[PDB]
């Protein structure tokens, strides 16, 4: 039982690119640039 | 903690200033249409019954009483 080899190995690849994905969705601490102006 | 993440969505652009378009049109001719009302309400109408004076025929809008309506 147990992974295959390539299915270990996809699944490290497949991880490692995912992980760097969700670390990308992140925000900057300048990221949401708003536009300011107005009119008991 | 700075953990703030994206959020995706659909864009509100396009719904939110179709909003404010059909807002700005329906309220540009209704505002003054409501002070017109009010005006009109206030300061004229409203006239009350009366009996028809002998020998006197009225027009056919003096038998209605809102002023907009005559
Ligand atoms: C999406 C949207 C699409 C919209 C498409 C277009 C809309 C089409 C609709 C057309 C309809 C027009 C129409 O026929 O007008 C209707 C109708 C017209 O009446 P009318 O037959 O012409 O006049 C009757 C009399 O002949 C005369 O009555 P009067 O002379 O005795 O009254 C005096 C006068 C004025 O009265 C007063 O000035 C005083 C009376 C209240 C004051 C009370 C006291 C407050 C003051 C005290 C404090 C200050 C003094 C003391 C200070 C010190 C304090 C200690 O009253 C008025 O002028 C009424 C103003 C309403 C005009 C609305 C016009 C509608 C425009 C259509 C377009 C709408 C576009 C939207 C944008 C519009 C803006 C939002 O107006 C109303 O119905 C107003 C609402 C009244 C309801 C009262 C509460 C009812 C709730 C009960 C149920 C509750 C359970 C839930």
């Amino acid at each position: 039982s147990g992974y295959t080899p390539d299915e270990k190995l996809r699944l490290q690849q497949l991880r490692e690119l995912r992980r760097r994905w969700l670390k990308d969705q992140e925000l900057s601490p300048r990221e949401p640039v708003l536009p300011p102006r107005r009119v008991t | 903690h700075g953990k703030r993440l994206f959020i995706i969505k659909p864009s509100g652009f396009y719904d939110r200033r179709f909003l404010k378009l059909m807002r700005f049109y329906i309220l540009l001719t209704g505002i003054p249409v409501a002070i017109g009302i009010t005006l009109v309400n206030v300061f004229i109408g409203e006239a009350e019954l009366a009996d028809i004076p002998e020998g006197y025929v009225p027009e056919h809008w003096e038998y209605f009483k809102h002023p907009i309506s005559r």
